[PDB]
């Protein structure tokens, strides 16, 4: 108690060092109390005006943690009594008042700005010292930008404050002006609005000076860019009063033209439409201006500028008008491409990325741009041997982007693309990045173009890659790897003949691929990448590897047994196994199959469909050398993958199932128990459809061919056709049936009195859709069973029996009688119109 | 919704879903298990007096409910004890303590068809352990 | 009792056959009740151990049947069994509720406590009989299903939720939950995970592991909720974080520092959520990120070598790449925590404070000169306009670098000396640009530098409004103050005399009682001269102005310097600019060397511009404001002791030293001789005295 | 041709 | 007939019936003595004011009473049956006017007694002895009891440990030896502790290890004290839960020192009658206008009026 009023009477000692001491330890004290807090904020109010320099320093730097611990109502008096200083007639308190109430604004609050604005509008309205302007307008300009919702019924006001400034003899104030005058115009009310854009355009009717009309369209610009949809409705009147200045010879007049020009465009779609071909013309004419030029100094050039600002309007009116694409060939493509030459290096960004927006859209004006390619890569040819790192990525991209458009662009030109692309892969000073878009580059003209193009160049090639296979950084060895892939695609196609000799190179590939196969503790993306590129180099390259071929199988094996990479092993030996060239995979095979059947009950589907595509292709391909011990594993874990949970997975499966018994038939004997019986409950479910349908008649036509004990030809009959007859909710499971059976019937020759069998026969149905399923290729009394089996009660059985006769039909000797029974009765045309319905679409 | 009471009669009582849930023993039954339910126990007039009073408490009115009978509330009480329901029996039980209270120890004996089995010296004895 | 057991046991039969039951019978077996119990001395009638015989063998014969499954039927057994029990349970409950009115209540009530009620009965002999023999084979089945599972297979979920409800129902609480089942579950945790991690380690990068190790936590925790007691929450995942994250610390450290010599941002943000789940874990990776960011300040700064000494852009750009670099990884990767941000700071203040170019330059004031050069740099004329967007991040970022400078002084120095040059020369790039600068400052520097600055400002404006009004009167003239402006100060020549008294006698008639000196170091302007073969321009200072207007042929410097009065120091400097431009025929120079004109002399352009700065000027300037500023230095920490002498009488030695630092952090820092030598110097000048004895203290004296 | 001067006043 | 009623239903009927009509209807057969006499019916007696014989009152604690409550009773008759130990646990028997010998042989009986009170009797060295047994006594009350020794109380305040309310006021026989043993032995689970009426008995030292021994002192009170200083005060801040004091009849307190007393945040009442005159009650209650003074003109400690406990018979 009796301390605080020590240090609050010593601050009136009258003496300038005691006066410093007991402010810092007043303030270090209040750091981490009733009546007293008004005292001490009161004493910190006035020691502003001290006479010594060093106290204001300290009175003005306490009033953040003042603020920040003291109760709530000193807050609103600091700032009151901060707020009247501001308009004294003292400078230096004028200062010292503004700097401190913008550290007291910092350290937060909704009354506090409404008491703020009413003095600060005098504040800025006053311009007898520009120095509290400034800070003025930056406050208030602050204040708009954090919750200037509250701030309605101030609006009119701080608009005709704001206004008049616009004519000050300093800049500083024109800009900060433009800059509140944005923030005003984000949330404020259509009466305001209006005045506002009334006044600037009525400014701009009269040109007063040079310099003011800057300034109005440097505001009006802003207000544009701000705004957004408000200003279109008025843009009728602004357009001819911006383009007329344009004329006027003015660096940096035009500039804000230009730049009010791209904003109306981007952001106000609807009502720019008919004066898209006077911008276009302006851009075009003022996107070459470069006076003093031609193909410790203070020159201060403003002539970029303009062409950046022309460069940026061509690039969003391209990027906005998808109709006028032929005009945009025609007329832009063309100016853009010339200047890919020009000096300054922040404009050729600008213009290459307008050519890139072009391209973009394009994704005929194909015909134009086939047409154009050869400029293209005439500019591009001597810009590929820039020392600008920034310059050879945008020629990089704009390749990319033109191979991905149109496939066979560069057909013509590879002999002179190449060397760039090499220059830049061995390049010291060039980076990373470069590198990494130099190779995906390349990967797209590699995967785009035919093989025959790259052949002479394959010598030039191959050691750049191969040493940016080496390079430690991760990145650029997985984008060397990738382009590696498909250079041995390249360098010895399989799909066609060629006469390139590849010998020199596969055992530079070979050692590049195999130093980071070897690795097991590189990124996990190099890992992937190595494994489809040695994958991809067996398959495509393997009768010349000779001795490393027994390794890299192992090394292969290796990665089976790991949980992240083996998907992309499985699809590796799916790959190596179906190459045209005979490679020997039988040392990996016979630990190989155990370890892709235990992939069968991991719950993963993806894994699935590749372990079983595997396990296909190496049955079709390497029966030669299969054990009864490995193929049983297989076989076990196969009754829970076939289900209706997944059809796609049991398609698999019986496809499997179909070449197995096509080239293995001697196991087909251990099928008889869980198998055949989950496959027979399948085929009695209601979501069977489609490919599985082929799958499992394919599967029973190449089953019982093989003859196997229990399962012939009678046994499949009865235990396909048991359910039925030992006592089915759904039709398309007799269907099924009949299909089945159908196929059966089909595979065996001898099968005339079984038919005759179902023939004198819930029973009914089924048999009367098998009866037709068989006759739907296949034609063996007939007529009459089918006659008098027509007039029964059960109208899905008339259908039944509708269908069973027209496609046993399917015809010399039942044509005619079916055409003749049709008009027999009118009780039989339902039925015959479905009956020839059946045949129309069996045709 | 609809559950049938049966009572040793022959009776068949309609009850609702909330109206049966008053007694524990059929609260249970409904719990943890188009027919009716015999009710070996339960008497023709006292099954309709019971849902009466289930119904009515779905004071005065417990006075005007048990102004009957002696031999009637007994048997009514024991009805209570079966069904399992508490309000009731309590009802009973108090309007016992109330017919009880306020009466002679010689004449009540004869009152509750109780022959008197002491002997002089026993009730001597517990008239002196009675002086309290 | 006998007269109704027989019918009871049959009846009882029934519910336990898990079949129809008729509500008829129901309510015939609670009569049967009634007439058994109604006939203190409560009837019992040993109806509850009767009914305790007959639960006892059931379950013996239930147990017989199932007693030699394996794992995989043992579970479902324990299940389909457990639950018929309970709902049967439950119903005979249901039918003998008269005896826990009455019976059982009343024996807890005369305090026997070897009683429950019938379905506590039920629950105590089931736990009792079959639960004894099938726990641990029940148990090792769902371990072994729950091991099935984590190894990538399908399992039933429905048998495991059975079983733990079992066990948590029987606790008649989860006092055989835990005894039976949490403590093998955690130790099969223990056993599975370990293993894991070690073989997992060997193989995959460790890279992965991180994914992996948050992929298992994510579905432990999804598996406890899923057949799991809710219970088990806190302990499975403080044991399963103690198997993973906290035995692998050390190989986290190592990988931290490769992770930080290549940039994985998410990599980094992975290891920094795995090791915050550790309890004071995070300390060892800041001191690894403040040393990873020193010595890469010190390698970036190493690389440029003796170009940077006399290049301030380069060295500029080469400190706020590493430091945006290295912000943007810990906004990004550690999600702006304090620690990080601080090791930031820390490694920061000491690779711009000291580094190799301090080393070269031998004094570490040379990183301020050279910040204040490259924003002079920045604001000045040049052949290119900038961009009012980049300036701006340009200026911020810059002003970003001014924080972790100790030495201020400097930087404030000479940036007010090269900003009075731009304002007295008219070279100033853009007026916004240096508004901002100022409001910047204004924030980040004390009251009293920046008054100074705005004195400038309000002279220029008062001097531009002075000259456009004079203009109507009748060339440019500016006037300044004798005190804003850092300004030190010859025969005016005959051919701008008449300007000089026409300006002379407006300004003493506007205003009185002022001296104007003129000084004509900082004149510049443009020449006219006929007596060179050719019609050219060239941009020329008053002294250079004043040389060539002499010659209009060879001279002597003698009379030269007779004509001109001009000093021969500065006499030869300016010479030797003209005799650089091949404008004079004769490197060193004589006092009586004859100098001549060059004449038909051959530019590229007619526009020379000749006001090229002086080669010793700049290092002179260097010199004498290192000394001014070492000079000033002493005042005021003269000024800090004595005023904090008299305040506090008496003052010990260190915390002189310590008070005496926070006076001037703000400014520089104080080296501890010099302030020794101050405090020496005012014991001299008998402004404070040590007391007798208690050495090492000092004490104010008036 | 063109001349620019700087001075400075005091009292 | 009623003779076939169950004991269920018997229970029933009379758990609605007031001492006197039990009593009444007791004498009807012996099937309903049996059903009178049981348990249920003795869950909580009264007997407040009534003379009655040790006899008879043995023999009813015998028969299950939780609660008894028998307050300003007359039992000077000797006691000549044996019980087994019975299992009240709120007995009273404040004011209550029994010899030593008769007191003795009943608090030799009882053991689970979780609350007493002898408020006004008089105990003896081998009564104290037999108390020490209960050692889950959670109150205690001994106001105006006097006979005890130093090392009786000292050996009965050891055994018991879960004591959360005790009253050792007004005692007449106290000295300095006895109001030293009972703070250093007092337990430190102690909330509400009176030890008023030792004027010349209790020192400063005595109240410092007090203080510093029981830290969870929730009301106090230290009436008649004429020892008491700025110190004690200093002591009283040492604890932080003083939620109730009383400094009444304190001739060596000041009363202007009373003002620093509400430095405590968790003082809420506090009694000074005595010390503060007429008139400065005003200036103190100005000074410390966030607590209320002179507002509890009865004390609360260990007070049986029976615990929250409603008597039924």
């Amino acid at each position: 108690s009796y301390h605080i009023s020590n240090l609050l009477e010593k601050m009136t000692s009258s003496d300038k060092d005691f006066r410093f001491m007991a402010t810092n330890d007043l303030m270090t004290e209040l750091q981490k109390d009733d009546d007293s807090e008004r005292k001490v904020v009161k004493m910190i109010l006035k020691l502003l005006e001290d006479k010594n320099g060093e106290v204001q320093n300290l009175a003005v730097k306490c009033l953040g943690p003042l603020v920040s611990k003291v109760k709530e109502y000193q807050v609103e008096t600091i700032v009151d009594t901060l707020c009247t200083n501001m308009l004294s007639d003292k400078e230096q308190l004028r200062d010292i008042s503004s700097i401190g109430l913008k550290t007291v604004i910092g350290e937060l609050a909704a009354n506090v700005c409404k008491k703020i604005t009413g003095r600060l509008t005098s504040a800025i309205a006053k311009q007898e010292d520009v120095s509290v302007q400034l800070e003025a307008l930056d406050i208030m300009a602050d204040m708009l930008s954090r919750q200037g919702g509250l701030l309605v019924n101030f609006h009119p006001s701080i608009l005709t404050c704001l206004l008049p400034q616009l004519t000050s003899p300093r800049l500083a104030v024109r800009k900060r002006t433009i800059i509140a005058l944005g923030h005003l115009v984000m949330s404020c009310g259509n009466i305001v609005f209006v005045d506002l854009i009334e006044h600037l355009l009525s400014e701009l009717s009269k040109n007063d000076s040079m310099s003011t009309t800057r300034t109005y369209i440097q505001c009006i610009a802003a207000i544009s860019r701000q705004a957004g949809h408000r200003i279109g409705e008025y843009l009728e009147k602004i357009i001819p009063l911006v383009v007329k200045f344009c004329n006027v010879d003015d660096d940096e007049l035009r500039e804000y033209c230009i730049q009010a020009f791209e904003s109306f465009v981007r952001r106000c779609p609807k009502e720019v439409y008919p004066h898209v071909s006077t911008i276009i013309n302006i851009c075009l004419k003022y996107l070459t201006y470069d006076p003093n030029y031609n193909y410790y100094s203070d020159d201060d050039d403003m002539s970029w500028k303009v062409r950046r600002a022309a460069a940026k309007c061509l690039d969003a009116v391209v990027s906005t008008r998808h109709e006028m694409l032929p005009e945009f060939y025609k007329t832009v493509s063309p100016a853009l491409i010339s200047r890919f030459k020009e000096r300054e290096e922040n404009v050729k960004a600008d213009v290459f990325h307008a050519y890139l927006s072009l391209l973009k859209q394009t994704r005929t004006p194909l015909t134009m741009l086939q047409s154009q390619v050869p400029n293209i890569v005439k500019a591009l040819h001597k810009q590929m041997k820039e020392k600008s790192v920034k310059t050879r990525q945008c020629c990089f991209n704009m390749l990319t982007e033109l191979v991905n458009v149109l496939p066979g662009a560069l057909t013509q030109h590879i002999p002179v693309l190449v060397p760039g692309i090499i220059f830049s892969l061995n390049d010291k000073s060039s980076s990373s990045n470069l590198k990494i878009d130099a190779l995906s580059c390349l990967y797209v003209i590699l995967c785009n173009h035919s093989p025959q193009v790259f052949h002479p160049h394959v010598q030039a090639l191959v050691p750049p890659v191969v040493a940016c296979v080496g390079d430690p950084f991760y990145k650029i060895t997985s984008e060397a790897l990738l382009v590696t892939q498909q250079l041995v695609k390249v360098i010895r196609p399989l799909d066609q003949p060629s006469s390139f000799d590849a010998t020199p190179y596969i055992k530079d590939l070979f050692t590049c691929t195999i130093k980071r196969l070897k690795a097991a503790d590189i990124d996990q993306e190099v890992k992937e990448r190595a494994i489809s590129c040695m994958g991809q180099i067996i398959c495509n390259l393997g009768d010349n590897l000779g001795s490393d071929l027994p390794n890299t199988l192992q090394i292969f094996l290796e990665r089976l047994k790991n949980e992240i990479t083996r998907l992309t092993t499985v699809k590796a030996l799916t790959l190596i196994a179906g190459s045209p060239l005979k490679i020997d995979l039988r040392p990996v095979l016979g630990e190989g199959v155990p370890i892709l059947a235990s992939f069968l009950r991991k719950n993963q589907r993806a894994l699935k469909l590749g372990t079983l595509s595997a396990l296909d292709i190496l049955i079709k391909n390497y029966s030669d050398s299969l054990t009864a011990a490995m193929i049983d594993a297989v076989l076990d874990e196969l009754p829970p993958l076939i289900s209706e949970s997944d059809m796609h997975v049991s398609q698999m499966a019986i496809s499997f199932l179909t070449t197995l018994a096509k080239v293995y038939p001697s196991s087909l004997s251990k099928i008889s128990g869980s198998i055949l019986n989950e496959l027979i409950g399948l085929v009695r479910s209601p979501l069977l459809q489609g490919g599985a349908l082929s799958a499992m008649l394919d599967f029973f036509q190449a089953l019982v061919v093989t003859g196997t004990n229990n399962l012939g030809y009678m046994d499949l009959l009865r235990m396909l056709t048991g359910p039925v007859y030992s006592q089915l909710t759904h039709k398309q499971s007799y269907y099924s049936i009949a299909k089945c059976v159908a196929a059966l019937t089909r595979a065996c020759p001898k099968e005339g009195p079984a038919v005759v069998g179902q023939f004198i026969q819930s029973i009914r149905l089924l048999a009367l859709l098998s009866l037709g399923e068989v006759g739907h290729h296949i034609d063996l009394e007939l007529k009459s069973v089918i006659l008098e089996a027509f007039s029964s009660p059960s109208e899905e059985v008339k259908s039944a029996a509708s269908y069973a006769l027209g496609s046993i039909s399917v015809l010399p000797e039942y044509l005619p009688f079916v055409l003749q029974e049709i008009t027999s009765q009118p009780k039989r045309q339902y039925l015959l119109l479905h009956s020839l319905k059946e045949i129309i679409s069996s045709a | 919704p609809s559950i049938k009471l049966q009572s040793s009669d022959g009776e068949i009582f309609e009850v609702d879903v909330e109206i049966a849930k008053q007694s524990v023993t059929i609260k249970t039954m409904l719990e943890d298990l188009d027919d009716p339910v015999p009710l070996p126990n339960v008497n023709a007039a006292i099954l309709k007096k019971v849902i009466q009073w289930c119904t009515h408490h779905k004071p005065v009115w417990d006075q005007e409910f048990l102004k009957v009978d002696q031999g009637t509330l007994f048997e009514l009480i024991l009805a209570a004890n079966y069904l399992d329901i508490k309000g009731l029996l309590d009802v009973t039980c108090k309007t016992v303590a109330n017919m009880i209270k306020g009466k002679t120890p010689e004449e009540i004996r004869k009152t509750f068809n109780i022959k008197n089995d002491f002997t002089e010296e026993e009730e001597a004895q517990v008239r002196k352990e009675n002086q309290w | 009792l006998d007269q109704i057991w027989d019918d009871l046991r049959a009846g009882i039969q029934q519910v336990y056959t898990r079949q129809s039951m008729a509500k008829s019978r129901y309510m015939e077996l609670y009569t049967h009740v009634y007439n058994y119990c109604t006939s203190a001395q409560f009837v019992g009638l040993e109806l509850y151990k009767r009914l305790k015989e007959f639960l006892k063998n059931y379950l013996t014969n239930l147990l017989k049947d199932g007693e030699d499954l394996m794992d995989e039927s043992v579970l479902k057994f324990y299940t389909q069994q457990w639950e018929d029990y309970r709902f049967s349970s439950k119903v005979l409950n249901g039918i003998c509720a008269y005896l826990n009115r009455h019976w059982v209540r009343r024996e807890c009530d005369e305090g026997r406590k070897g009683i429950y009620e019938i379905y506590s009965l039920a629950l105590v002999t089931w736990r009792d009989c079959l639960f004894r023999p099938l726990n641990k084979q029940v148990t090792n089945a769902v371990l072994k299903l729950i091991e099935k599972e984590r190894n990538g297979e399908t399992i039933n979920t429905r048998l495991i939720s059975g079983v733990v409800q079992s066990y948590v129902e029987l606790g008649l609480t989860l006092t055989v939950y835990k005894e039976s089942f949490e403590s093998q579950f955690l130790a099969d945790t223990e056993r599975f995970y370990t293993r894991e991690s070690t073989e997992f380690l060997q193989q995959n990068p460790v890279t992965e592991y991180m994914k992996k190790a948050e992929a298992r936590l994510l579905e432990e925790q999804r598996r406890v909720q899923v057949y799991l007691h809710e219970s088990t929450q806190d302990e499975l995942a403080r044991k399963c974080e103690q198997v993973l994250i906290e035995k692998h610390l050390e190989i986290f450290h190592t990988e931290f520092q490769n992770l930080l010599d290549a940039d994985k941002n998410e990599d980094l943000g992975r290891m920094y959520n795995l090791v915050s789940r550790i309890q004071d874990g995070l300390g060892e990776l800041k001191k690894l990120l403040e040393t990873h960011i020193h010595n890469q300040g010190l390698a970036a700064i190493e690389k440029c070598g003796e170009a940077a000494l006399n290049d301030p852009k380069m060295y500029v750009q080469t400190v706020l790449d590493v430091h945006k670099k290295y912000n943007a990884l810990v906004m990004s990767a550690f999600n702006n925590d304090a620690g990080f941000v601080a090791a930031l700071d820390k490694a920061c203040g000491r690779f711009i404070n000291n580094n190799a170019v301090t080393k070269m330059a031998q004094s570490s004031s040379k990183s301020p000169e050279l910040l204040a050069r490259y924003c002079d740099s920045l604001l000045k004329k040049s052949s290119k306009n900038p961009e009012e967007a980049e300036l701006e991040d340009t200026l911020n970022q810059v002003m970003v670098v001014f924080k972790y400078i100790e030495d201020k002084d400097v930087f404030q120095k000479f940036y007010a000396k090269m900003l009075a040059k731009r304002l007295v020369h008219q070279n100033s790039a853009s007026d916004d640009a240096e508004a901002s600068m100022i409001s910047k400052l204004k924030q980040a520097c004390g009251f009293e530098y920046t008054s100074k600055l705005q004195r400038m400002f309000q002279d220029i404006g008062v001097s531009k409004d002075l000259n456009e009004q004079f203009k109507k009167h009748l060339f440019s003239i500016q006037v300044l103050s004798s005190g804003s402006w850092p300004f030190q100060q010859f025969a005016l020549p005959s051919e701008l005399e008449r300007s000089y008294q026409r300006f002379t006698a407006f300004y003493a008639s506007r205003h009185s009682g002022r001296k104007l000196t003129w000084l004509y170091q900082l004149s510049k302007g443009e020449l006219v001269t006929n007596c060179f073969k050719n019609r050219y321009t060239l941009q020329a200072s008053t002294f250079q102005m004043a040389i060539l207007l002499q010659y209009n042929d060879a001279y002597t410097v003698q009379q030269l310097t007779d004509s001109t009065q001009i000093k021969m120091d500065i006499l030869a400097q300016v010479l030797q600019i003209l005799l650089k431009s091949k404008l004079l025929v004769l490197v060193e120079l004589k006092p009586d060397t004859l100098i001549k004109l060059y004449l038909g002399y051959k530019n590229k352009k007619l526009r020379v511009n000749i006001n090229v700065p002086m080669k010793t000027e700049q290092k002179q300037e260097q010199e004498t404001t290192h000394k001014n500023i070492e000079e000033d230095r002493k005042l005021l920490i003269q000024a800090a002791i004595v005023r904090i002498m008299k305040m506090r009488k008496v003052l010990k030695h260190q915390q002189l030293l310590g008070e005496v630092l926070t006076q001037l952090s703000s400014r520089f820092k104080p080296r501890v001789p010099v302030i020794k030598k101050c405090i020496d110097i005012l014991i001299e000048k008998e402004y404070l005295e040590r007391v007798d004895g208690e050495k090492d203290t000092y004490s104010y004296l008036a | 041709k063109k001349w620019n001067a700087v001075a400075l006043w005091a009292w | 007939s009623w003779d076939s009623l169950p004991d269920e239903l018997l229970l029933g009927i009379f758990s609605c019936l007031c001492l006197p009509e039990l009593l009444k209807v007791s004498g009807v057969c012996k099937r309903w003595y049996r059903l009178a006499s049981d348990e249920s019916l003795w869950q909580t007696l009264d007997l407040t004011g009534k003379n009655l014989h040790p006899d008879v009152t043995g023999r009813l604690l015998s028969q299950g009473v939780i609660a008894f409550r028998c307050p300003r009773s007359f039992m000077d008759q000797p006691l000549a049956e044996h019980f087994s130990p019975f299992r009240v646990q709120h007995m009273d028997l404040s004011n209550s006017v029994i010899e030593v010998s008769t007191l003795h042989g009943i608090l030799s009986q009882c053991s689970k007694l979780q609350n007493l009170s002898l408020e006004g009797l008089r105990l003896s060295d081998p009564i104290v002895n037999t108390l020490a047994k209960n050692s889950n006594l959670v109150r205690l009350n001994l106001s105006g009891c006097s006979g005890f020794s130093e090392f009786a109380l000292q050996t009965l305040l050891s055994s018991c440990s879960r004591l959360d309310e005790l009253n050792l006021s007004w005692c007449f026989d106290f000295t300095e030896k006895h109001v030293q043993v009972a703070v250093a032995h007092v337990s430190e689970t102690i909330t509400q502790l009176n030890l008023s009426g030792y004027r010349k008995n209790l020192q400063k030292s005595d109240l410092s290890t007090l203080v510093r021994r029981c830290p969870n002192l929730v009301h106090l009170d230290l009436s008649d004290s004429v020892m008491l200083k700025n110190d004690c005060f200093q002591e009283f801040f040492q604890l932080n839960y003083l939620q109730h004091l009383s400094l009444s009849r304190c001739y060596d307190i000041i009363p202007e020192t009373l003002l620093e007393l509400g430095e405590i945040p968790t003082l809420k009442t506090l009694q000074v009658f005595g010390i503060v005159p007429d008139g400065t009650l005003q200036l103190l209650k100005e000074a410390l206008p966030h607590l209320q003074i002179n507002c509890s003109h009865f004390t609360t400690i260990a007070r049986p009026t029976i615990w929250g406990i409603k008597c039924r018979l």
